[PDB]
RNA sequence: GAGUACGGUAGAGGGUGGUGGAAUUUCCUGUGUAGCGGUGAAAUGCGUAGAUAUAGGAAGGAACACCAGUGGCGAAGGCGACCACCUGGACUGAUACUGACACUGAGGUGCGAAAGCGUGGGGAGCAAACAGGAUUAGAUACCCUGGUAGUCCACGCCGUAAACGAUGUCGACUAGCCGUUGGGAUCGAUCUUAGUGGCGCAGCUAACGCGAUAAGUCGACCGCCUGGGGAGUACGGC
């Protein structure tokens, strides 16, 4: 994210996102990724609070 | 005033008036000094998972100026609704006005 | 006594710490036959091992073969053993199996679990 | 965790496949925790040795 | 030194409401037939009055998977779903401002895990007491099947913990190397600042060991110790 712009990880963004879960549909870990600390929380609440949304999946079954 | 950011999705066979919804909300808040800045529509999309047994909803977005009272009735409206399904409401600073994600896909 | 003809069933694998149960239905979740490692008469520390699971999967599957069924998709549920030889049993029996998926339940956090045992 | 049979393969690719969607998954592991009841001074007192071990294994790298 | 005004950052800091998804339990209904559950092995227990399994639906309560990390925040106790509202502090940069306004602190005042207590709600799971089955020489235990207070909420009390870094608070100096969290400058690297970790020279220690987050070198104030039991007990007060 610290490539060209992006001050946030925003929850509209499902192409950002969806290269952030696995195929179940759980958050990746920072230490696989390489991401950052300060946009690893970001990930994480941006996903969450487009979980919410049904924009993504909480779990492959439902 | 104060900034908002309000995300939106009505039932799916109801989706045919919300030009109607956007317009009473939008005066209603706009009416006591109330202000908006982007009204997006994005609708008809899948779900994710099936909320109150429908796999479909009409989804929109629009940013607003507005206060205290304004909320409360504007929360009032989406709470009474029974096409209203689900809600989400984000305050934030800034005035963001230049498209979201739009249908980038053709 | 009565016929009735059903294609393409979805068997459920049940596997526990102390059983496995197999169960094949319709695609509206109706049993039609089922099997289990006790009802085999193994009965006690021989319930637990993977031949058991196969031996149940054998007699489940051949009481299935009256209705048809050309074709089971799969659904595991368990940490015990008897996971994979009863879809291996299954597959010999004679079906075509068309996926395997894996339906475990886990809360997220949910009730809290029974005390733990001092052995 | 979920697979296919694709293309007319053995019954001997599938189910090794399906083994490894679920080891990734981490379906047994989870099943193993909720098992029985840890308390919080033990869950804390575990990561604390985990950490300790795992910053051990870094170091003796070099 | 210590404070104020001004942008700006990160956070499970606190309080009040609203709402989510996974899972368990109970209840209703369809298919279906002899087992299910549990153990080191069993038995108690649940099933042909149709169980366990499987599919659809409804009610309710509690905890918040992944992210999650020698990570963060708070004086400590402690604080992990998401959103809005009310609110405390810390970090960071430039300029301006007050002009020693400071540190510690016996009495005193306030916050203070869990269990417990009072009044009124709630009741899914777990589970002191209790009942039954095993094991045993016995077994008022470990193990198994059940199960009530309690665990949850509001208000009030209690005032204790291996409440621990077994290390009082404040300030100043004393070789280095390797990580990490929030943030600035210079040309990925270097410098710098407040935290959080692993090693290590001097020095210190009975030794283990500590070693800029000192248990080294110093200063200001406070609390406490004086052989082991009897005993943190008796009596008196509060
Ligand atoms: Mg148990
Ligand atoms: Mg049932
Ligand atoms: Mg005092
Ligand atoms: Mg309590
Ligand atoms: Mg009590
Ligand atoms: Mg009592
Ligand atoms: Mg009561
Ligand atoms: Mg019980
Ligand atoms: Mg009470
Ligand atoms: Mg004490
Ligand atoms: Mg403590
Ligand atoms: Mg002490
Ligand atoms: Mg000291
Ligand atoms: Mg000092
Ligand atoms: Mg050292
Ligand atoms: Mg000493
Ligand atoms: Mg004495
Ligand atoms: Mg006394
Ligand atoms: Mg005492
Ligand atoms: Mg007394």
């Amino acid at each position: 994210f610290t490539a060209e712009g992006v001050k946030e990880i925003d929850y509209k963004d499902l192409n950002t996102l969806k290269a952030y879960v696995s195929e179940t549909g759980k958050i990746v870990p920072s230490r696989i990724t390489g991401t950052k600390a300060k946009y690893q929380r970001q990930l994480a609440t941006a996903i969450k609070r487009a979980r919410y949304l049904a924009l993504l999946p909480y779990t492959d079954s439902h | 005033m104060r900034h908002y950011e309000i995300v939106f999705l009505v039932h799916p066979d109801q989706s045919e008036q919300v030009g109607g919804m956007v317009e009473r909300y939008t005066k209603a808040i706009e009416e006591d000094g109330g202000k908006i800045h982007r009204l997006e529509d994005w609708g008809r999309r899948q779900l994710a998972y099936a909320i109150n047994n429908v796999h479909k909803a009409h989804y929109v977005l629009m940013n607003v100026e507005c206060s205290a009272k304004a909320l409360a009735e504007l929360e009032d409206n989406f709470r009474y609704n029974d096409a209203v399904i689900r809600n989400l409401v984000m305050r934030r600073d800034e005035a963001v006005t230049e498209q979201s994600e739009m249908l980038k896909a053709e | 006594k009565v016929k009735k003809t059903v294609v393409d069933g979805i068997a459920h694998i049940h596997a526990s710490f102390n059983n496995t149960i197999v169960t094949i239905t319709d695609r509206q979740g109706n049993a039609l036959s089922w099997a289990t490692s006790g009802g085999s008469g193994f009965r006690g520390s021989r319930k637990s091992t993977p031949f058991a699971a196969q031996v149940a999967a054998e007699r489940a599957g051949q009481a299935a073969l009256e209705y048809g069924l050309k074709n089971l998709d799969v659904n595991v549920k368990g940490p015990g053993p008897g996971r994979e030889s009863a879809v291996r049993a299954l597959n010999a029996c004679g079906y075509k199996i068309a996926s395997i998926t894996d339906v475990t339940p886990i809360p997220h956090n949910g009730c809290r679990p029974p005390k733990k045992r001092r052995v | 965790p979920a697979v296919k049979v694709k293309e007319n393969e053995p019954f001997d690719v599938a189910l090794r496949r399906f083994k490894r969607s679920c080891e990734k998954a981490g379906v047994l592991a989870e099943v193993r925790s909720r098992e029985f009841y840890e308390k919080p001074t033990a869950e804390r007192k575990r990561k604390a040795a985990a950490a300790v071990k795992r910053h051990a294994k870094k170091v003796q790298r070099e």
